[PDB]
């Protein structure tokens, strides 16, 4: 059913029916990087 | 062969008088630039050494597909116009490896999975070991 | 469009401050103090070496409060820091020479204020 | 690009690439203290045998006139070997086992694409191996 | 602190995909099988930067987090 | 090409390229697709 | 001219060195650049923050945005500075304002001060024979414009106003 509640919810987003036709990031932790051979 | 005026003639290119060419050794070419029949050509060696005369440019015609067969026959004629021509028939056997596709008269096209031995193919009560096993399904 | 006598100092230059050849002199030897520590190090830039000789000869003030008081008496002044570069390194001793070495002082402060305060700078100079 | 043929003796995330095809592709390897004692054999052989390498990004075309002055290998370099077992290729992500003929055996045509980094390899490994889809 | 206290399977592709990359490039060890052991023993010098769809972010480290 | 980049952001809402909210919780309860089964309730069906 | 301001810069660490390693690679890279935005770089006194180390997507280079105070040295249009006599020619004079060189063009050279081949350094002289330019003197020169050459700036010294000449 989760694949039907996304076709039904991208057509009717804008109030009327229409046809058809990496967020995150990384950082280096230097405080852990001081120790460790 | 077409004479035009850049024209070209069948010949044998020496390496350091003709321009761009690969490391396709010119052993198989004869006195005039055609391979005599009965000379085994490998993958990507020169079969007709044609040269657009310019120093001269280079227009070899390689054995495509790198099949390594045998040159079997060479004819030399004129064209419709009066220019010399040549056809060449490079033959190759092809033993049925794994892959080559078979089909009966009753639909159901199939491949060739593995090649077992007479040693391994299941024998009857009388020493018959079938040439081909097709799936039940 | 810009000129340093037309005084177009943008917001990339508005937070700045002029440095004397003596204010640079007290700091590059503090740079070399970090070089004499961790010794036998790969030495400083040759541009620094040319700056090392440029802040060597032209040190117009010597003592630590001498460099500071002339800066601080001119920090009390309302004349610009670029025009001040002249007042303590080029050093006009009169207000007329101050208007002559800086001919962009026109339409500005009085002659006596440009005389009396500069003659206070001339009292505390480290001559040698 | 060649045929796929069935072969039930491969653990599902495996493909059988034959030695006329894996000896053209490359996986550009970057030198560690691990492989620096391993790859020098694969530099020594060249392009004649199968387990060899094409380029040495020090970019020396090590296939003709080997020039043994330039067989140096210190860490940081990039060597482009042909192939081995165990490597990961793309369809999902298979794993190269070598079975010598002319067909791509896989436990049930196709091309074959090979990624070129140890980051986009492990994106395939923990997201898109053949069991994982 | 409105992000999930676990590791999503996309972080683990990009943690171990890059942590094995630096260990390949002569880093201190604390290539692919090297970094699998380090995460499952929780010794990695990487802080995950998770944005939010407003524009903000939240900086998490691995030992603050529950690994798979 | 309809659902080319509809994703799940870290609010666990359902957001896409034009960064608009499609659903507030993914699939009406936030739960994921391939970790559910069919079960029965046994208070709904029986009698009084 | 010396000015001590803020500068924004980022350091590209290779993973051979995985804080104090960054600070000593900082002074190597960008002390002594020829910027048309800020000029020559004299020295770094103060460093604001050792920023967060962002790993780039791919290629392993972490990157440290480090904010820091440094003494700029830019040429500025309209700048009289005492410099040092190094060479005198009828074409011009090649004198260094510390590390930055300078030129004095014929349109600004005095026609009163004629060329002096009598002194062992060539110079300009007077007919009074009392004002003769010797080695390591002080000359006053405006900076009229920056003519950058071989990606390096030499100023344009001018000697056509009050006191512009020899002290």
């Amino acid at each position: 059913y989760r694949h039907l509640a996304l076709l039904c919810d991208t057509m009717t987003c804008r109030g009327h029916l229409m046809a058809i036709t990496g967020c995150f990031d990384l950082l280096l932790d230097a405080e852990k990087c001081k120790y460790g051979m | 062969e077409s004479k035009k005026d850049q024209e070209e003639v069948f010949e044998k290119p020496t390496r350091e008088t003709c321009q761009g060419m690969r490391h396709a050794i010119y052993d198989k070419l004869d006195d005039d630039g055609l391979i005599a029949p009965g000379v085994r050509v490998s993958g990507d060696d020169v079969i007709i050494g044609k040269t657009v005369t310019l120093t001269k440019r280079d227009c070899s015609t390689f054995l495509r597909t790198s099949e390594t067969g045998i040159v079997d026959q060479v004819m030399v004629t004129l064209n419709q116009e009066g220019y010399k021509f040549c056809k060449i028939r490079v033959r190759s056997v092809r033993i049925p490896q794994i892959g080559d596709k078979f089909a009966s008269r009753h639909g159901q096209k199939g491949t060739c999975g593995i090649q077992y031995r007479q040693e391994d193919m299941p024998f009857t009560c009388e020493g018959i070991t079938p040439d081909i096993i097709i799936n039940p399904h | 469009e810009e000129d340093a006598s037309q005084l177009i100092f943008p917001k990339e230059f508005e937070t700045a401050e002029t440095l004397l050849n003596s204010e640079v002199h007290m700091l590059l030897e503090h740079r070399k103090q970090q070089n004499e520590s961790a010794e036998d190090e790969q030495e400083l830039s040759e541009v620094f070496m040319k700056t090392l000789n440029y802040t060597a000869r032209f040190s117009r003030f010597k003592n630590r409060e001498t460099i500071a008081s002339v800066r601080s008496l001119l920090l009390q002044k309302k004349l610009h820091k670029f025009e001040l570069a002249c007042l303590a390194n080029l050093c006009p001793e009169t207000a007329e020479e101050s208007k002559a070495l800086i001919p962009s002082l026109e339409g500005r402060f009085e002659d006596e204020e440009l005389q009396q305060i500069l003659d206070d700078i001339q009292t505390k100079r480290s001559f040698q | 690009r060649t045929v796929i043929t069935p072969d039930p003796n491969l653990s599902i995330d495996q493909v059988g690439v034959p030695r006329s095809i894996a000896a053209n592709m490359t996986f550009a390897e970057i030198v560690t203290p691990f492989n620096i004692d391993r790859l020098q054999e694969l530099v020594r052989r060249g392009n004649s045998q199968y387990p060899g390498a094409k380029y040495i990004i020090r970019r020396i075309d090590l296939r003709f006139h080997p020039k043994p002055s330039d067989l140096h290998l210190q860490t940081g370099y990039k060597v482009e070997r042909h192939m081995c077992d165990g490597d990961i290729v793309i369809f999902m992500g298979h794993r190269v086992r070598i079975l010598p003929w002319s067909t791509f055996r896989l436990n049930l045509e196709m091309n074959l694409h090979l990624p070129q980094s140890l980051e986009t390899r492990a994106e395939i490994q923990e997201l898109a191996m053949v069991p994982r889809m | 602190r409105i992000t999930t206290p676990y590791m999503t399977k996309y972080e683990r592709a990009r943690v171990l995909g890059t942590r094995a990359l630096q260990i390949a490039m002569c880093a201190p060890v604390m290539p692919l099988l090297i970094a699998m052991k380090e995460l499952k023993a929780r010794k990695i010098p990487i802080i995950i930067r998770r944005y939010l769809p407003d524009g903000s972010y939240e900086d998490w480290g691995v030992d603050e987090l529950i690994i798979t | 090409k309809s659902m080319e980049s509809v994703m799940v952001k870290y609010d666990a809402t359902v957001r896409n390229s034009i960064n608009q909210v499609v659903q507030l919780r993914y699939g009406e309860d936030g739960l994921a697709g391939e970790s559910v089964e069919f079960q029965n309730l046994a208070t709904l069906k029986p009698s009084n | 001219m010396f000015y001590h301001i803020s500068l924004e810069h980022e350091i590209l660490l290779h993973p051979r060195y995985f804080l104090n390693t960054v600070k000593q690679k900082l002074f190597t890279e960008v002390e002594g650049t020829c910027t048309g935005k800020y000029g020559f770089v004299i020295a770094v006194t103060t460093i604001d923050n050792i920023g967060a180390g962002v790993i780039q997507p791919g290629r392993g280079f972490v990157l440290y945005p480090v904010k820091y105070k440094a003494i700029v040295f830019r040429p500025f249009k309209g700048e009289v500075v005492d410099a040092v006599v190094t060479q005198v020619n009828k074409v011009g004079l090649f004198t260094e304002i510390g590390p930055m060189s300078c030129f004095i063009s014929r349109h600004s050279i005095p026609s009163e001060m004629e060329f002096d081949p009598n002194s062992n350094p060539p110079c300009y002289k007077t007919m009074d024979e009392d004002i003769v330019i010797q080695q390591d003197d002080e000359i006053r020169l405006k900076i009229v414009g920056t003519r950058v050459d071989k990606n390096d700036i030499f100023a344009i010294g001018s000697l056509m106003d009050d006191y512009l000449g020899l002290v």
